[PDB]
Formats: structure tokens, sequence, C-alpha cells
RNA sequence: GGGAUAACUGGCUUGUGGCGGCCAAGCGUAGCGACGUCGCUUCGGCUCUUCCUAUCAUACCGAAGCAGAAUUCGGUAAGCGUUGGAUUGUUCACCCACUAAUAGGGAAAGCUGGGGACCGUCGUGAGACAGGUUAGUCCCUACUGAUGAACUCGUCGCAAUGGUAAUUCAGCUUAGUACGAGAGGAACCGCUGAUUCAGAUAAUUGGUUUUUGCGGUUGUCCGACCGGGCAGUGCCGCGAAGCUACCAUCUGCUGGAUAAUGGCUGAACGCCUCUAAGUCAGAAUCCAUGCCAGAACGCGACGAUACUACCCGCACGUUGUAGACGUAUAAGAAUAGGCUCCGGCCUCGUAUCCUAGCAGGCGAUUCCUCCGCCGGCCUCGAAGUGGCCGUCGGUAAUUCGCGUAUUGCAAUUUAGACACGCGCGGGAUCAAAUCCUUUGCAGACGACUUAGAUGUGCGAAAGGGUCCUGUAAGCAGUAGAGUAGCCUUGUUGUUACGAUCUGCUGAGGGUAAGCCCUCCUUCGCCUAGAUUUC
RNA sequence: ACGAGAUUCCCACUGUCCCUAUCUACUAUCUAGCGAAACCACAGCCAAGGGAACGGGCUUGGCAAAAUCAGCGGGGAA
RNA sequence: CGCGGGGUUAAGGUGCCGGAGUGGACGCUCAUCAGACACCACAAAAGGCGUUAGUACAUCUUGACAGCAGGACGGUGGCCAUGGAAGUCGGAAUCCGCUAAGGACUGUGUAACAACUCACCUGCCGAAUGUACUAGCCCUGAAAAUGGAUGGCGCUCAAGCGU
């Protein structure tokens, strides 16, 4: 029999990944992203905008 | 026996840790990847086959299912990881205002004689004009990190458990640009999500737990009898293990006061079983109905993920039907699914008579 | 009876016989002479782990009158498997099947069945002897698991490294199609199961019963009844819970590079060539992902840190440093080319920068050059910094005046950076873990998941539910077989006892000990006490 | 005919086995008290090499982190 | 060969372990586990469309080797045999003409022909080639079974081989 790493079992796989399951999953992404989505929407020192410095080694101590 | 799980050891941790999310490109929307829940027990389903190419095709099948409960997670943090030649790199994270006291008590071994101050000074950094310290660190994961995980912790007094400390965890943010993902890490905060928008129907996930344990044990049970590759005596269960490919086949929601009725049977019951899940309670919260076995004992927690890739079987992307779901007790030979369908069966008793 | 001798083999072994003639490049100056051709023909069984390939099967290729089907020979390949019986008649020991197949060896090994040597005496054409003597040498480590001091305790993570997992068959469709005179008869794509292996799980089914839970019953006993004791759990039936069972159920995943081989462009070699430069595809192969563990001397993020001293400034240390003394210097890329200011330049870092002053003074003359600290705005995340502006301080680019002596003719020119500690004076904070009791998602002991401070708390009862058994004790009905008295015959005479049956009674009993719930269901307990810690 | 004689055949039964699972008591385990012996040059990781098919100490590699608890049987001529 | 100080050497070495040269000159070699002093066995008159040096013979402006464009004809389907057999299923002979040259034919092909191809010849092109041996270095020239060895890293105009 063809082992389950066969370079021919991989490419059928990868067609049914493309062709069947890829939108049957892209379908359901999008409606539970949309209810998580739902969920959610229910100077530059002075304010942060600048990202400054907050508060063993890899050279060696000169 | 396998060398693939070769050091039986005890896990080294009660919770186990999901070790690997899906791969993440940004042109997906955003989502969540990961959530927890409890186990709660084992019960029996009838479903309507739908298989073409099977026996069983246009027929009723009795099959096994556990239920999860799943109480709605809080999202309390964020966190932003950078890619170093080392591998991934924790960079800052961001927790939210007013925690709660159940993720305190995580951070603390002896809490009733404590004197409850765990991020005292981090709410002040909030309320106290040091909002740029937050910004700060938010601006920063937008412009250094490729991966952003949330920060949940479950909801243990809806659960019937004795443990008042809640469990935390990471779980990925996946499907966007890290600038569009820590927004939506920000607007979480604070904020509940129920199991019913991280997974859905009749989709197959992955669940990580630790097995029962069983102590020290001979080769005869361990190892499966008839050096590191000869069988020996030692500790057998508690081991971390990684379950994949279990269908969901119904998520309830609790409030619905018909969870476990079908459009086949009218009959308004819930999922738990008459007198309550044998060693567990009652599940009053969402649940996830979840085929098969999955490893783990009543009560433990239990780690649910997504897929890491795209699936390729016909068992993927299939209609569950549900004819009738279990409901009789598992205290016993139970024959029956409410406490209606009993007193109707056996009639009156001699404490009816006298109560009424 | 004496002499030499402990005994053998170690780049050993494997697929192609020997002898004779003919031919025969050479060597040689007759002799050796290969390939061919001719002539003559102790043993068996038992095993577990790992390794090898000299491959039986599964994968992929090359060839064959290989039409199809089934095969045969050969190549790469050890990833994955390599059975159940007979051994009861005969022999060179080998039949029966099942299966995809029923390959061969090494580590050379232990259990189990089959199947002694010296003298002495009496004799030797030859043996006999119950005549004597005698050898028979609970610890460390490895492996499997469990804890663990130091780094303040804890939470969330990363992933170096180590291991690694899946396997074979069948059925449906393609299709009674291609192919074939007929008989027959495929395959790719798609779909559904099953074998072996592996990891889990207890809804359901079965097994198990000290639940000694309920019931029945034997012997003996508590005077009888009730309720029970003993028979190391008397025996029997059911029996939850727990544990378990291919006797039950669930799940087992995807990228790159290759071997044989098939090719493209094209020299060698004016044809040609898959190879030389370049390059495409391609096996169950290899390497990784998915999966398991986590370095107890690998790392990151975060929370709270009581003293001690947490931060800041400077004051030093008779404090430690595999070793300061200008510890100065960023393009990228090619080497059969490159750089540029677009003029030109490139062997050459023997280059560029910095480089004077009591170990570097004081005062001038003169100069806007260089250095430093602080702020403001920004920028630096691969193990995180530099730029711009402003203030202040120092500052030979030129030239002087004053000072250096005495360390006595050299003696490390004690001088840097980091870390650590001791002191002041300014700001800041008022913490945890363990023991203990408890929990059973855990358990040999440690360890682990829990809970103990007012709460949706903990514990003990109780009520209800759900399960198990199978109808309690007692009372009552002439229902009742049967055993006896009263009077005299009874065609219906009465009075007592009366095993059993029926009703009260799906009753009574048990119910978490590893079942479920509690609206004030009742009662009680609480902000401890001990140790340690930056 | 007889025989705790042997063998074969027939019926019946069986955890012998397919293929194991469950349960009970005493141990194994921990504690209090009591408390030995065998044995002991010194030690104790692996690989290749160390002419005398001999290694445990040498060579040169792999390496290599305190202190412990339980299991085991791998090693210590003719 | 007494106990010490200084100097110089032998064998062996100077890429790092490691003291001393990434020393100098000219060449050779690329190995799918090269070689680094074992040179005995495997092992031969052995297989290599690997590479370098050499020896002998041979062809060449009378045009050599390779190629391209053409010829490759006639007696004659030679004789026997064969159902059929014409150069090409077989046996045996294998001559002559025209010639520039062309076999009573080297392969493909047909039932038999036909057709194609080779040998051989000519035109174009243009200067060096072919064969067989010898000597170096390189590949193969047979290997089982715990993971390991030029001592180790590692080394390719070498840190290999010869002087």
């Amino acid at each position: 029999a063809k082992s389950a790493r066969a370079s021919r079992i991989k490419e059928n796989h990868q067609r049914f990944k493309k062709n069947i399951a890829g939108p049957v999953e892209a379908a359901r992404l999008e409606r539970l992203s949309a209810k998580l989505m739902a969920i959610a929407q229910a100077s530059g020192v002075k304010s942060g905008k600048s990202i400054g410095r907050k508060d063993s080694s890899i050279v060696f101590p000169m | 026996g396998s060398l693939a799980f070769l050091p039986r050891k005890r896990a080294a941790r009660h919770r186990g840790r999901v070790k690997s999310f899906p791969k993440d490109d940004p042109k997906k929307p955003v989502h969540l990847t990961a959530a927890m829940g409890y186990k709660a027990g084992m019960t029996t389903i009838v479903r309507d086959l739908d298989r073409p190419g099977a026996k069983a095709h246009k027929k009723e099948v009795v099959e096994a299912v556990t239920i999860i409960d799943c109480p709605p997670m809080v999202v309390v943090g964020l966190v932003g990881y950078i890619e170093t030649p080392r591998g991934l790199r924790s960079l800052t994270t961001v927790w939210a205002e007013h925690l709660s006291d159940e993720v305190k008590r995580r951070f603390y071994k002896n809490w009733y004689k404590s004197k409850k101050k765990a991020f005292t000074k981090y709410a002040k950094k909030y309320a106290e004009n040091n909002g740029a310290s937050i910004t700060r660190e938010l601006e920063r994961i937008k412009k250094y990190c490729t991966v952003v995980r949330v920060l949940a912790h479950t909801q243990i007094r809806k659960t019937p458990l004795k443990q008042k400390k809640a469990h935390l965890m990471e779980i990925q943010i996946n499907g966007g640009s890290v600038a569009d993902k820590v927004e939506f890490g920000r607007s979480l905060f604070e904020k509940p999500v129920t199991i019913d928008t991280i997974f859905e129907k009749d989709e197959m996930i992955d669940v990580i737990a630790v097995t029962k344990g069983h102590g020290f044990v001979g080769v005869t049970a361990r190892w499966g009898t008839k050096q590191w590759t000869v069988a020996r005596a030692g500790q057998m269960g508690y081991h971390h293990r990684t379950s994949v490919n279990h269908k969901i086949y119904r998520i309830g929601k609790g409030d619905d006061e018909a969870n476990a009725s079908t459009e086949t049977d009218l009959t308004k019951k819930k999922i738990t079983p008459m007198g309550g899940f044998v060693r567990y309670g009652e599940v009053n919260n969402d649940y996830v109905m979840i085929k098969g076995s999955v490893p783990g004992v009543k009560k433990r927690i239990m780690t649910l993920r997504k897929s890491l890739f795209t699936h390729t079987s016909r068992k993927a992307l299939e209609k569950v039907e549900l004819k009738w779901i279990d409901t009789s007790s598992e205290f016993g030979h139970g024959a029956f699914q409410t406490a209606a369908e009993k007193k109707q069966f056996m009639g009156t008793l001699k404490k009816d008579l006298q109560t009424s």
C-alpha cells in the first residue's frame, strides 16, 4: 500500500485542501470572526507614541 | 511500546500546553485559536448518518460523546512575541485593568492569609495618567512583533468545582496584520468570550489534557508485555497528550432550557443526566459535545485548540444531525430521561400521598 | 617407556570443479603463461532488545510475446511486517493451510527434552577385582521512575538538545470499460471499511464485589418472637461505585532534499552524448514539522517584594576579576573585477583619527575648535541606542610670564572598566513561601491538583433526587391444608390452635465512603501559631 | 475377570491458552523503639587504540554539576 | 644514567591541540566516508568515453581524422534448396564489367519485391590526426552486523603525493 508520507497521497491531499476543504473552512472562519467582531466592538514622549525605553551578556566587558 | 512517548514521567504541569498554534497568514480574518473547558462526562447519542458510501448511510447510529463544560473566558491581557535567531521571544505583555479575584488567586499559593495586592501598582498605571506607559507598550507590540497572543482565564465559580483558582493561558490571534490584531486584543479587555464564538458545530478540533494517573505500575500494564528500549516499572499515567481530529457535535447555550432537545424528540430537557453528572455535578453553562473519548479525568481542565492543517477527510465538512440525546442516570442502570417520565411510569407512591 | 608440544584461527570468509591438449600478449632467448574451446564426469525447542542486508512482502524503476490478468529476471531501497497447527503412518523429516509475505544472519547466551584418572594383585593368543587413592572453588555502576540546595517567591512562555509512528488488505465507482478470436479481464482520480501497531477513554455491553448494600438458606448459640453473633468473608442470587476488556468505544497529521531511473540545453570528440559547467522530475528512502521530554549550572516577559536596605547622588574600600594603559576605526558586494566627488582612483591598514602642558599647575595673549553633563524632540528590539537642538562647564590654533629641584644614578609611572561591600542625605514601599489542617483530578515516601482571613466559605447532620435490593416489624381477613375440645347429632352446630395466602407495602433497608442539589433546612468553625526569605 | 500399571480413542470440565481483568488477607511502603551479618587493596560512565585476541588506572575522543528515595539483575588438553 | 646552570644536536617534527614554517622551487591528484608510509593479501595477460607524461607504428595541401551534399551501378531474381527466399530464414562458391567506387553484400525492412542504411568513391570544408602499448596519480577490483576514529579537529594551486 501507499504510505502516509507518499508523494502521490500528498498531492491528492493538497488538491482536496484547495478545492473542497478550503472553501468550507473559509466560510466557517467568516462567520466565527463576525461573532468575535461583534463582541469586541460592543508630544510623542509624553503620550507614548514615541516608543522609548521602559522604566550574562553578548559583548565582552571592556 | 512506542518510543515516541518514551520519557514516561509525570507531566510538568497539570494544565497542558498547546505547543503549536496553526500557521498564520495575514489574509484570513481576525480570530482566536484555543479555549478552555472542564470535562463533565460522557453520554450516548443517536445520529442520523449521512455518509455516502458507508453501510450505515441513511440509517441511525448510536455513538458515545463527551461533554465539556465551557463557561465564557475573560480576556485580561495581551502578549507580543518577536522572531530571533534563537526562536520566539516575549518582548512585552500588556495587562488589563480590573482583574478578578480568581485570576489573582492563580498568582498566590496562600491567598487566604495574603494582603491581596497583586497588580495594585499596575492598576495605577492606567488611571494615573501613566496611560502613556500602557500605550507605549501597545505601540511597541505593533511595530516590532509578529505574533500576538491573548491571556484569557476561566470562570470556575460557574463551574460546580470546589477549586476557586482560575486557569490562565495564552491564545494566539491569527489572521490579520499585527496592527489589526493588537486593536483586536485591546478591545477584548475585561470582556467575556463565549465558546460558540471560538468554535462552532460540525467542525473538527484537537484537545490537549493530562491523562489519568495510575502510579507505580509494572511492565505488564505499563508497556503492554505479553536499557532505554527495555520495558521497566515506573509511572503510568498523568502524561501530557495531544489528541487530534475530534468532531464537535453540538454547542449548547445553557440558557436554552432545552439543550438536549432535538428536532426529532420534543422533550424540554438539558444536558445534565438524571441525578447529575456522576462525580461532577450539573452543567449550567455553554457546553461542547465532542464525539468519542478525550484524555483526562472528570472535572479536569481541558484545552481545546483548532486543527493545525486544513482537513483532508469527508468526516470534516459533513453535517451532524441528532435524533435523541441520552439523559438517564449514570449512577446505575437508568431508564428515565426526565423526572416526569419516572413518575408517569411508576404512578404515585406511598410518600406522594402522605405528603399530599 | 622416553623425546618435541598446552591446542587452533584473527584484514580470515562469499558464485562460477579438477586434469590433458590447442591458441596465446608477454617474460626470456628451451621453460612460466590468462580468457576461451575441445576431451572425461551432541542435537532439537524456548525466547526478549538491538543491529546487518546477502530483500520474502509492501514503495518506485529497467527488461522479456509483457494483448488484458497473472507473472519472470534485474536495480535503489532494512521505512514497515515476516502466522496459526501437525510433529499422532514412511522416509532424503515436512505435510495442512491462513496470509501481503510467511527472507537469511550477528550480538554466542542461558533454561528445557532427546541422546572421570593413577597405582596394586591375579592373568594375558584375553581380561577380572565391593582391591587402594584422588582432582571436581549485598553494595557500586548502568537503566526506569521520584524529590531536590543555591538564583526572592510566583505567573505566563521560548526551544538547544534527545526520542519519534504508523502498516497492510479489501469492497464501491471507474467497468463487464480499455484489452481480447474466445475464455476472460485491469489502472489513475473519487468513496467506505477491515488487519497489525500506537495513544487514550468508561456513555453503552460484558467481567469482577468487603458496598459485607439488600434478600434467601445450612449448622450452632443469645430461653421463644424481633433483632442478631460465630462458621479466619458459611453457602447462594442480584448488586451500584471503582477498575477494566480489538469481550467495549474513540483518534493517529505534511514540507523540502535524494537513490535507482527517465529527461533538457550542451562540450569533451566539426557526428553524437542526461554531465563536464548548468539543470528538470523522481521511492514506503533521508532531514525536519505535526507528537513526547525540557538544559535540574540555557533564555525571555510580567506581578508582588516586610526588614535588610529598593532607587538616586557622591565617599571610600588595606573587596574580587584567565589579566586596561590611545584596549580609538560599521558600507554592501565582486575577485576573469571594483570604487568615485564622475576629475579620476585601486599591490601595500608601513592607512585614518587622536596625539604638546605640576599624572599635566596659576595668570595672561589669543581663539570659536574640540570634549562632557544635564534637559526637550525623536529615534534604536537579533542578546535594544544614537542623532538634532538648548543651557552650563572645560578647552595652546599663535605667543609668553611665574612654578617644578631633594623621588638624591633605575626599582609596577598603586591611576581603567565591571561587579561587590561599607557610609552619609533625598525619595519610595509595608511582601511572601513553607510547616499545619484539608482535598483526591494525585500518590510507595516525597511530589502534585485543591481549600482554609466573612465567603456562591469549610465541616457535621438533615431534607430532596438518583441508584441497589426486593415487599420490613406488626396488625387484620375463616381465604386456608391440618391438629384438637363442648354439648347432642349436625340437614350450615360451636370453640381454640393453625403452617401457608392476601391487604396495609415498588414497602422496608442502604445510598459516597472517589454520586448530585440546598434560601435563612439545623448545628458549629474563622482575620490563627511556628520557621525562613532580596 | 483382576491392577492408585502404561498407552490410544470417545464424552464431560477447566484462566492451560486466545488474553487477560478484578477482589481479599499478610508483606512490600512510611513512623516510634530495638538492631546484625556476608563482604571490603583503592576505586567505579562510554567508544576506539593499547603485538603476548588481557584491562580498571595509559593514549584521545564523547563528555562531565551538589545531596538523595523507590524498582531491577545488565556489568563488577586429549 | 651522580646533584645543578648554560650551549648544541640525534631520531622525529614545525595548521591547532604542541615547542618550531599556513617556509621556498617545479609538477601530479578531486576519491558517493581520497591520502597522509602497512605496501603483504584481496589482485588478474583485471575492468574505467578520468587525467598527465612517453614509446612504436601509421595517414596527411598527391587534402589526413570528423562532418554535410551526392554516387553506391551492370551481367544478375548468380547455383542448390524453399509454399514463398531477388545481397540480408538456410548450404556452398564468391567471378567479371563499368569504374572514381561500390561486398554475388554490414544492418533495418517485405510474404517475396520495393525502400533505407553500411562498406567504398567524389565535391565542400582545412592542418593536423589515428591505433596499440608503457609509466605516474585517481575510481572499481566484495562488505556484514552496540557508535568511532590518518591520535582528534580538520585539511583540496592542501595541512595529500615526488624530488
